[PDB]
């Protein structure tokens, strides 16, 4: 009364709505993914200071966990999403902005098209169900910390097993609370190395001031703060094999 | 400079 897993079924932010004007040049379609993503990831900061003992990590912890982890997280709600919208098919950042097959003929898209699918297309192989996603979504906030670990290491230290309890109970819904946890742990693996090529171009497209890009107050502030830090590679991807 | 709004978000006072 109640439970972790229930507290987090009801934190999780609402689907947001894109408010793309659709009627298509590539330049101004990413202009607006990053306008959504901004609004995203100010979402996921409120579900962060909701997230049970996240508060009592250290202000320096939460950002830089954060600061890490954003794009892990929201390329991971976008696979859930265009796994549960086109059970794989499209991409589906909002509702109102879908990317059919079509919309990656666009210019530059592609690439990065390509590899957002491949993360939505782990949830068609392992077939998730929406609490086992849930699981993992909070540990990829907790999987992406300094090469010199963190600013308040215990605390960290006992949430990440935490949640990962909360994943075992999240499959324990036989004999597979060691055993499905290989196939769903090596996905929260294969994230850090995705998550890699996106977050990388999002990087070119923001110092590359003639591409005409454009990145919201927000994500700027995030990633002019975050892009030294990652040119360094001091960044520990924390795995499970 | 670590980042303004993401600070003030989690900070506040
Ligand atoms: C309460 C028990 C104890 C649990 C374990 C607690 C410790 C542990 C450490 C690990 O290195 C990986 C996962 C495990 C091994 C575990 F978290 C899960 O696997 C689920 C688990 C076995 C349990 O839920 C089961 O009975 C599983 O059948
Ligand atoms: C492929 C990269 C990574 C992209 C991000 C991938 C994750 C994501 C999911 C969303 O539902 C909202 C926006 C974001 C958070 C994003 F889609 C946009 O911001 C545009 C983005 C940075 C990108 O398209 C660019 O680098 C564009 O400059």
């Amino acid at each position: 009364f109640p439970t972790l897993i229930s507290l987090l079924e009801v934190i999780e932010p609402e689907v947001l709505y894109s408010g793309y004007d659709s009627t298509d040049t590539s330049t101004r379609l990413m202009s607006t993914l990053n306008r959504l993503g901004g609004r995203q990831v100010v979402s996921a900061v409120k579900w962060a200071k909701a997230l049970p003992g996240f508060r009592n990590l250290h202000l320096d912890d939460q950002m830089t966990l954060l600061q890490y982890s954003w794009m892990s997280l929201m390329a991971f709600s976008l696979g859930w999403r265009s796994y549960k919208q086109s059970n794989g098919n499209m991409l589906c950042f909002a509702p109102d902005l879908v990317i059919n097959e079509e919309r990656m003929q666009l210019p530059y898209m592609y690439d990065q098209c390509q590899q957002m699918l491949k993360i939505s297309s782990e949830f068609v192989r392992l077939q998730v169900s929406y609490d086992e996603y849930l699981c993992m979504k909070v540990l990829l906030l907790l999987s992406t910390v300094p090469k010199d670990g963190l600013k308040s290491q215990a605390v960290f230290d006992e949430i990440r097993m935490t949640y990962i309890k909360e994943l075992g109970k999240a499959i324990v819904k036989s004999s597979q609370n060691w055993q499905r946890f290989y196939q769903l742990t090596k996905l929260l693996d294969s994230m850090h190395e995705m998550v890699g090529g996106l977050l990388q171009f999002c990087f070119y497209t923001f110092v590359n001031k003639s591409l005409s890009v454009e990145f919201p107050e927000m994500l700027a502030e995030i990633i002019s703060n975050q892009l030294p830090k990652f040119k360094a590679g001091s960044v520990k991807p924390l795995l499970f094999h | 400079s670590r980042p303004a709004i993401l600070y003030a978000l989690l900070s506040s006072s």
